[PDB]
């Protein structure tokens, strides 16, 4: 059938076709788009990286880059628009070579020889810095968060992007350093300055109120218990058809409780996380005023993030129900403490606890999540940029300007190849050098000067140079204060590799029904 | 008065390099599958290279106009390459518009295409053989006149031909010092021979006249008299009244006609070259009572023919048969009285070896179209060594320059950079296009196909070794011995490019309301 000629196409197409006008990356280009959707609901979009997670895509190779949008967020934290642009780059090469009649399978094979090669030249030019040396730290994460969200935050957060690490960095060279390992929690309240690098496993909570514990030694709770009173766990005595009657189970059932909060307390909790579920309400709210006035921290229906970092850093059990007490399986804590900065959120910050080696936390603090996430994003991908020097070392250039040096490179042993996939390897090597000029693309008029120079003066930077598209104008890119780590764009390859090649693997017709 | 702009004309330029640049590409070599014209008038015919069919074909555009425009100088000199540079150019202009599609100047493209041509140019300069000889070019010429002679008109290179190819392109060769004229060396099929009646012919070749052949057939001297004056009574090839008006007139006329044969076979004899070439038609009465007299005598000649065969010998022609002199005769090295074909009268070759300013070499044919089917291979085969000798310099062809030609220039490229290395890169990948399209019209997958000699172009350089032209299953350029003249596969290239460069001339796309009107 012409259908898996006609779709592939179509695949290629929506694919690229929604990726090609997702081209208006790094820097103040075009000009802010206010997206309605076709249900006709206003939205407000600008600076692409939220817009690759906002993307809302019919066509399902469309679909792919929106995964593979997200897949360079993990992977790097940086460059996700060049993940997301240079999709096109090798769907470019597909049809022309399509067209050349080159078996896609061969195109398919064009995809990882390529990846072989250019990742490769990546690294040849790859720019040696360190995982654990704060000023490599610094630097790499300072660029990261010199456009990124706060800098005069960051110099708060650069340091914390660089301290968190050194704790969660294995000793030396060490694959480490994940999202997990950095514990990153918001705090309401505060502000950045007030986002601080609090250490270990700190669990932000909602605890009832005050009166609370901030006092020294908890014993941090998991319970999936009620606690067992009339209402509660435990038989009601009395029927109520009656205001004598009703007014008689809750008093059974809140006079009962006191002494079981306290028992509570009597393990040396300062926290006992609830069940996240219901055994019936599970934790009556009555039982919960007085767990916390024994200095018991709560929360009811416990968000999932504490449940495993308790069970997971601090390696928290549950523990039996306080009529038997408890197992003492509580996990390490020397400390329940719920802070107020600005006066505002409650908290439970654990140390003294068990740690992996890993698990620093970060509690990100603001008047809103504003200024929180302010911080938060910034200090993350600083994270995430310094987690990519230790997952791999050296550095590049921001935004694809080495892989104009690679196309450059590359295109040779492209050509040198001489192979069936060369052809295609030759074309793809040239698909690189466009992505500076495409990310200049949608701003104006008496157009196109730069396009070209945008790339040809790289190409005339020799193999070593050309422009800082972060900064501004040819110097050697790798370290210009134009950088990310080596690690970011070899993902950028990998991840848009098999992507576009499973489009040359999409023959005959499907739709699941 | 309607006015298409730059691009949008570039793009309806490039319509049309397409399609017929698309006709060489099945054409191109034997693998090529050859070119078919049919006719208005009704003449189904085969045609070749661009130059025949793209005569025969009638060109619309500017494009197609410029092709037989840009073909001629190529088939004329090499004769070889000619269907060659319409791919090319058509290939290079498909890169064109790629780079204005890609964004870059026509402007520019064009640029640094020139000089792309340089470092294929010098690319070619190493190819192969830039030396051949006397001895050793008859062997190339061989091989040049086997797929000369084993391509067209027979796929059996006969080897009269094959050195009729060589010989004769000598003769005026080695006349004019490693010099040779196309115009000279001239190719002269006549049916009702053989295809393997085929002629090395230094001089000229006419039917001698015989009013009768039993009044002695014979040929004498080695030399030729061209005349405009009579050899006997004269006549120009046009009604005479033969009449007498008694019958005593009778009698007196055929003693007039032997008086004069007699005179005029004194005349021209003491002139010299009893064999006289009189421009003058004649009875086929009084023709043989010379002849019945002496001297087969040559009436009815062509009024070109005298001075044809003058100007050949480089001496004059007897005007006024009052006037005689042997310089007013021809000049034959050797008149010859050769039968022409088995099926029918003998002819006088004149083979001039007193001077020939004109050499046309013949052959004959079954059929008209096998004849000059034939010629088609002798004219090219002898434009080759035309050149070839001009300069004695070849090159292995057939896509192993191709696949390498292009190897400096895309090499070149980011050795250029800026916009050159794209017109160093959109430049060079026009010249694997033919092997590829080599490829393409062989039963050959050409990518895979020209991968092959791409890994040798990495294993090994300039090969004169390839891929298959004959579509061999071996490949080489040796063992399939194909290879150019290193003149006209740059010759070649000289043209490809030069049209891109047409195409830009001027700003102006704009038309009166005339355009091709």
């Amino acid at each position: 059938r012409d259908k898996p000629a006609q779709i592939r196409f179509s695949n290629i197409s929506a694919a690229k076709a929604v990726a090609d006008a997702i081209r208006t990356s790094l820097g103040p280009k075009g000009m802010d788009k206010m997206i309605q959707d076709g249900k006709g609901d206003v939205t407000i979009t600008n600076d692409g990286a939220t817009i690759l997670k906002q993307m809302q895509v019919l066509h399902p190779a469309a679909r792919m880059l929106v995964e593979l949008s997200k897949a360079q967020d993990i992977e790097a934290g940086d460059g996700t628009t060049s993940v997301v642009i240079i999709a096109g780059s090798l769907l470019d090469s597909c049809t022309k070579l399509l067209q050349k009649g080159i078996h896609p399978t061969i195109i398919s094979e064009s995809f990882q020889k390529a990846l072989e090669k250019g990742i490769e030249i990546l690294t040849d030019m790859s720019r040696p810095v360190e995982l654990s040396d704060r000023e490599t730290l610094l630097n790499s994460a300072t660029t990261s968060l010199n456009s990124k969200v706060v800098s005069q935050y960051s110099s708060l957060l650069s340091p914390m992007s660089v301290n968190a690490v050194m704790k969660v960095i294995d000793p030396a060279t060490a694959t480490s350093v994940d999202l997990r390992d950095i514990k990153i929690v918001k705090k309401l309240g505060g502000t950045i300055d007030d986002c601080e690098l609090v250490e270990g496993l700190v669990l932000t909570q909602k605890v009832s109120n005050s009166g609370i514990t901030r006092v020294e030694k908890a014993k941090i709770g998991l319970i999936q218990f009620c606690l067992s009173a009339p209402k509660t766990d435990m038989d009601n005595q009395i029927v109520v058809s009656d205001y004598a009657q009703m007014d008689r189970v809750l008093r059974e059932e809140r006079a009962y409780i006191l002494n079981l909060v306290k028992q509570i307390k009597k393990t040396g909790c300062n926290v006992l996380l609830i069940q996240k579920s219901i055994l019936r309400d599970a934790l009556s709210d009555l039982a919960l005023h007085f767990l916390n006035k024994m200095k018991i921290m709560v929360i009811k229906d416990i968000e999932r993030e504490d449940i495993e970092f308790i069970c997971k850093t601090i390696g928290t059990k549950p523990v039996a129900h306080i009529d038997q007490f408890t197992a003492d399986m509580l996990g390490s804590a020397e400390l329940a403490e719920e802070v107020n900065l600005n006066g505002s959120g409650k908290l439970l910050k654990i140390t003294g606890c068990a740690s992996p080696g890993k698990t620093v936390t970060i509690v990100v603090r603001g008047s809103n999540k504003l200024v929180i996430e302010e911080a938060e994003r910034s200090i993350h991908d600083a994270l995430c940029v310094i987690r990519c020097l230790v997952k791999k070392r050296a550095l590049i250039a921001g935004g694809g300007a080495p892989e104009i040096e690679l196309a450059l490179r590359l295109t040779e042993y492209s050509r040198t190849l001489s192979g069936m996939e060369s052809y295609c390897v030759r074309a793809f090597a040239d698909a690189m050098e466009v992505i500076p000029s495409t990310l200049a693309e949608n701003a104006g008029l008496n157009p196109i000067s730069t396009v070209t120079e945008l790339r040809n003066r790289h190409a005339q930077g020799e193999k070593t140079a050309g422009i800082n598209v972060r900064k501004g104008g040819i110097s050697n890119i790798l370290e210009e204060l134009v950088v990310q780590p080596l690690l970011v764009s070899v993902s950028a390859l990998t991840l848009a590799t098999e992507t576009v090649r499973s489009i040359l693997k999409i023959d005959d017709v499907v739709n699941t029904r | 008065k309607s006015r298409l702009m730059g691009l949008e004309a570039l793009k309806s330029h490039i319509m049309a390099a397409k399609a017929v640049a698309n006709t060489m590409r099945t054409s191109l070599g034997p693998n090529g599958l050859d070119k078919m014209m049919v006719d208005k008038d009704g003449d189904v015919t085969v045609t070749n290279d661009g130059a025949t069919i793209l005569s025969m074909m009638d060109v619309d555009h500017q494009i197609a106009k410029l092709m037989v425009e840009l073909s001629k100088s190529q088939d004329d000199e090499i004769g070889d390459g000619t269907t060659g540079v319409v791919v090319l150019a058509g290939a290079l202009l498909e890169e064109a518009e790629q780079l204005l599609d890609r964004g870059i100047h026509p402007i520019r493209i064009a640029d640094g295409y020139e000089q792309a041509a340089r470092v294929a140019i010098e690319h070619l300069d190493k190819i192969s053989d830039s030396v051949l000889v006397d001895i050793k070019d008859t062997e190339p010429l061989i091989q040049t006149a086997k797929t000369t002679l084993g391509s067209k008109v027979v796929n059996s290179c006969h080897r009269q031909m094959a050195e009729i190819a060589v010989n004769a392109v000598l003769t005026v060769a080695d006349m004019e010092r490693r010099d040779v004229d196309f115009e000279l060396i001239k190719v002269e099929g006549k049916v009702g021979g053989r295809l393997e009646d085929t002629k090395l012919i230094k001089g000229v070749i006419v039917d001698k006249d015989f009013s009768h052949p039993q009044m002695p057939k014979k040929v004498e001297d080695a030399k030729i008299a061209i005349l405009t004056c009579p050899f006997e009574p004269p006549k120009p090839k046009t009604k005479h009244k033969l009449d007498v008006t008694s019958v005593e007139d009778y009698k007196a006329l055929q003693k007039y006609e032997k008086e004069k044969f007699e005179e005029m076979i004194q005349q021209i004899k003491e002139t010299g070259a009893n064999l006289a070439i009189c421009q003058w038609g004649f009875d086929d009465e009084a023709n043989h009572l010379l002849l019945q007299n002496n001297l087969p005598a040559v009436r009815w000649v062509g009024g070109p023919e005298i001075e044809l065969i003058a100007i050949a010998t480089g001496g004059r022609i007897v005007p006024r048969f009052s006037e005689l002199t042997a310089e007013k005769l021809g000049f034959a090295g050797l008149v010859q009285e050769i039968s022409f074909g088995t099926t029918k009268d003998k002819m006088l070759v004149i083979e001039q070896c007193k001077n020939s300013r004109a050499v046309t070499i013949f052959i004959r044919g079954g059929n008209k179209m096998i004849i000059e089917e034939a010629k088609r291979s002798l004219h090219d085969a002898l434009c080759v060594i035309r050149n070839l000798i001009r300069d004695n310099r070849v090159v292995y062809g057939g896509g192993a320059a191709e696949i390498s030609c292009a190897l400096a220039v895309s090499q070149e490229a980011d050795k250029c950079p800026t916009l050159e290395q794209y017109a160093m890169r959109a430049f060079a990948d026009a010249l694997e296009v033919i092997p590829m399209a080599l490829s393409e019209n062989s039963g050959m997958n050409p990518i895979q196909t020209m991968t092959e000699v791409r890994a040798r172009q990495v294993k090994e350089m300039n090969p004169a070794l390839g891929i298959d032209c004959l579509h061999k299953g071996t490949n080489d350029m040796k063992q399939q011995h194909v290879i150019e003249t290193l003149i006209g596969k740059k010759q070649q290239i000289s043209l490809a490019t030069q049209m891109v460069r047409m195409i830009l001339k001027i700003d102006d796309i704009r038309k009166p309301g005339e355009s091709e009107e």
